[PDB]
RNA sequence: GUUUAUUAAAAACACAGCACUGUGCAAACACGAAAGUGGACGUAUACGGUGUGACGCCUGCCCGGUGCCGGGAGGUUAAU
């Protein structure tokens, strides 16, 4: 299956929905037997440039090896969703470790 | 027709005398309106198509005075 | 597709048909069908109030749903049918509880695709859902004006509406003629563009494919005598007038937008 | 118009005065709601003893029943756990009716049109400071706390 | 194809195609003192109007005039 590194953001007034979003998203992965490897929730670190009037959004990183029909529909749940800002999905190459 | 219920007004005809006295028959229409009145004898809104002077009579005389006049001549409020 | 015909006879040399292999080759669903008497352009007074319509083939009306008021029920699109009344094709939707309706067909809607209405639906193309829940930017059609009115805007072939803003309890639209206009956000809309966008490429060939489509010949006002038209007269195609209607109103560049009741909802005008 | 009054109209109406209201204001608002009477030379004689001293507190016990009907509920809360969408975007907004049908069943027996809502018609699930109308001068607060299901 | 029945059947009219323009829908426009009907049980890939008249190669310069359109400062200006 494909490895992927999924960093995304959450607006900070809804940063208390974050373990609900993480737990739901990793369950929706787990239906596809997507072996989770990382869950490094970074917290609410200050942005560089002004994103969307209010800065300092919450980051999440989830880094799973999954198949394609779940990572696609998962990414559409990043799009059609008010909380998530500017999600991204990346390269495969053999994942899972404690690193920042 | 365009008959005000209260004052009995109806459009009266007459010339439209121009700047050089060319007569042309126009028709003076009355200022009607479909105003919705409240009657506390019936505790409900009786709607009357009236003039504006027929709202000035209801401004003086009561709504039961005017609906008493249509009680006299025997129309339908 | 787009079929350019072959000149077997003159008057075939300029035909292009739009041969759609998806559509149903059979008689339509009768419990949603009724008659439709043509007027010929005439009204209660019996006079041709709008000119140049008459004749044509018979065409029975299809009760096509627009309001999409089976709310919260799945729906299988069962076949595509040709509709005489519209530029776009209709789809025979089968709801789960054994009710059939017609809908307008969006672009990607093939047979067996599962659409559904309601507020609690996915953002799949074909679904009906209200405008405070449609994501801004996403392209809708079968747009309403008033909530529960049914659908007024973007309901012809290939015609869409981009939702552009969300102003409190409003939605600022970019209509197909390029006119930004506000609607109330509780109005339902149907996702995607409308199908059969190839209808722009039909070129009709000959006079008869106009005359059986309902059209009647439109006589230029120059060919008439001066009592008939405000143009007209002159021995040898004189014109010399500023071009107008048969009723003397200036045609060709003279705006007639005077409502003022519906100037609240307009933001931008057609440019 | 010179119109005598019944209610204390907030600007100028003061319980029995010759008030210059306008023609339409005397007619569409004060008459059918019954908060004032066009009195000119005849209802004043009806108004002096029969209506000034006797009937005034007979109206003002209804003004007492806003301090009483307001304070039927001293708990002053509403819990609405509607079914919320996929982490956000609630199913249906809450106008007058869900609050009225709950507070009627759990709280103050009040009608539908008194349900006032400053912060919209309750889209987003959470705490919502929701105030009510019982009198022109009396204003209540029953805090809605919308829960997600 | 149509056309002056009863002296003119044509090079005229119409046509498919092209353009300009108006119309956001209780549409413009039309018939109606009006209610209302047509437009259309259609909704800008739709509808009305005006010219030109398949197809091919093309459609130059002029906003002074007369329109239409945009502007809104300043002047002039009605009943009041």
């Amino acid at each position: 299956m494909r490895h992927y590194e999924i960093v995304f953001m959450v607006h900070p007034d809804q940063s208390e929905q974050v373990p609900g979003m993480i737990e739901r998203y990793t369950a929706a992965i787990t239906g596809a037997e997507g072996k989770i490897h990382r869950l490094e929730d970074w917290g609410r670190r200050q942005l560089a440039y002004p994103i969307n009037k209010l800065h300092k959004a919450h980051y999440v990183l989830m880094n799973v090896e999954a198949p394609q029909e779940v990572i696609d529909e998962l990414e559409t749940t990043f799009r059609f969703n008010d909380a998530v800002i500017r999600s991204m999905v990346m390269r495969t190459k053999h994942a899972v470790t404690e690193a920042s | 027709s365009r008959v005000c219920q209260v004052t009995g007004k109806r459009p009266v005809t007459g010339n439209n005398r121009s700047h050089a006295l060319n007569a042309t028959k126009r028709r003076f229409l009355p200022n009607l309106h479909s105003h919705r009145f409240w009657v506390e004898s019936e505790k409900r809104f009786v709607t009357l198509r009236v003039s504006a002077k027929g709202m000035r009579v209801i401004d003086k005389k009561g709504i039961d005075t005017v609906l008493a006049e249509l009680r006299a001549r025997g129309e339908k409020y | 597709a787009v079929v350019k015909c072959k000149p077997t006879s003159p008057g075939r040399r300029h035909v292009v048909k739009v041969v759609n292999p998806e559509l149903h080759k059979g008689k339509p669903f009768a419990p949603l069908l009724e008659k439709n008497s043509k007027s010929g352009g005439r009204n209660n007074n019996g006079r041709i109030t709008t000119r140049h319509i008459g004749g044509g083939h018979k065409q029975a009306y299809r009760i096509v749903d627009f309001k999409r008021n089976k709310d919260g029920i799945p729906a299988v699109v069962e076949r595509l049918e040709y509709d005489p009344n519209r530029s776009a094709n209709i789809a025979l939707v089968l709801y789960k509880d054994g009710e059939r309706r017609y809908i307008l067909a969006p672009k990607g809607l093939k047979a067996g695709d599962q659409i559904q209405s309601g507020v609690d639906a996915a953002i799949k193309p074909g679904n009906t859902l209200p405008m405070r829940n449609i994501p801004v930017g996403s392209t809708v059609h079968n747009v309403e004006m008033k909530p529960g009115k049914g659908g007024q805007l973007a309901r012809s072939a290939g015609t869409y509406v981009q939702i552009v803003a969300r102003d409190g309890a409003y939605v600022t639209l970019r209509l197909r003629s390029g006119e930004m206009r506000k609607v109330e956000a509780d109005c339902r809309a149907t996702l995607g563009e409308v199908g059969n966008a190839e209808h722009m490429l039909r070129v009709l060939g000959k006079a008869g494919a106009a005359r059986w489509r309902g059209v009647r010949p439109t006589v230029r006002g120059t060919a008439m005598n001066p009592v008939d038209h405000p143009h007209g007269g002159g021995e040898g195609r004189n014109f010399g007038k500023h071009p107008v209607t048969p009723w003397g109103v200036q045609t060709k560049g003279k705006k007639t937008r005077s409502n003022k009741r519906t100037d609240k909802f307009i933001v931008r005008r057609r440019s | 118009m010179q119109v005598i009054l019944l209610d204390k109209v907030a600007n100028l109406g003061s319980l029995g005065d010759q008030v210059n209201v306008k023609a339409g204001y005397a007619r569409n608002f004060l008459v059918p709601q019954g908060k004032a009477v066009p009195a000119t030379k005849k209802n004043i004689e009806f108004f002096e003893a029969r209506r000034a001293e006797l009937e005034a507190k007979l109206a003002e016990v209804l003004a007492a029943a806003n301090a009483r009907a307001e304070k039927i509920n001293a708990l002053e809360t509403v819990t609405i756990a509607s079914k919320a969408g996929d982490e956000g975007k609630l199913f249906g907004s809450i106008g007058t009716r869900d609050i009225a049908d709950a507070v009627t069943a759990a709280g103050v027996e009040v009608a539908k049109s008194e349900v006032r809502l400053p912060n919209g018609v309750l889209r987003t699930t959470g705490e919502h400071e929701v105030s009510f109308q019982v009198h022109s001068e009396v204003f209540a607060k029953v805090i809605v706390n919308v829960v997600a299901e």
